[PDB]
């Protein structure tokens, strides 16, 4: 124990881009987030709340224009893309909240 | 017209890119900016400057000559 335990760093968000673009690829993956509070606050749950009404979508979702979500209900309608799903990773003290998706080439926009 | 998702084919670039409240505006404005300026003259003043100077020079002859031309001085 004595020597040369260190508690860990707080770590800073940017908030940025990165674009690798590949057209070699068949699918874009895109996937967005603002700054999480991360493990102990309580706004996790409130967070995780506000996603599970955004939800997750996947072309083999059945019944389709039906869904309650509104993004969900609008991808299956208009083919806006294959797959999504919103989230909340939790670090210490940080985190990262959005979603990501994977969509046709002329989807990325609409779906954004 | 022409489309985003439609113009052309590009394979294995990367962009980093940074959001601009996080960044400055004016970075070493003058640190950086001064060194540029001069280099892009100094990289365009032959191409740029001799039909100007070939004008001036044309100019204030032209001046100089046109009202000397409206005198006399014997008979």
């Amino acid at each position: 124990d004595e020597d040369a335990v260190p508690t860990l760093s707080p770590c800073r968000f940017t908030g940025s881009q990165i674009c690798h673009r590949e057209d070699g690829l068949p699918l874009a993956h895109v996937a967005i987030a603002v700054e999480g509070p991360g493990w102990a606050h309580p706004d996790n749950v409130a967070l995780q709340v506000a996603n599970a009404i955004i939800g997750h979508y996947d072309c083999t979702y059945g019944g389709g224009a039906h869904l309650s979500s509104p993004l969900a209900s609008i991808a299956a309608t208009n083919k806006l893309c294959q797959s999504f799903q919103t989230f909340n990773i939790c670090y210490a003290d940080t985190g990262l909240l959005g979603a990501h998706f994977v969509c046709d080439h002329m989807s990325i926009d609409d779906m954004m | 017209g022409r489309q985003f998702g439609h113009l052309t084919r590009v394979r294995h670039v990367i962009t980093y890119s940074l959001s601009p409240f996080e960044q400055r505006a004016f970075p070493h404005y003058f640190s950086k900016g001064i060194p540029n300026v001069l280099r892009r003259t100094r990289a365009c003043i032959l191409r740029v400057a001799p039909p100007f100077v070939a004008f001036y020079l044309v100019y204030t002859w032209g001046t100089q000559e046109f009202e000397k031309s409206k005198r006399k001085n014997p008979a």
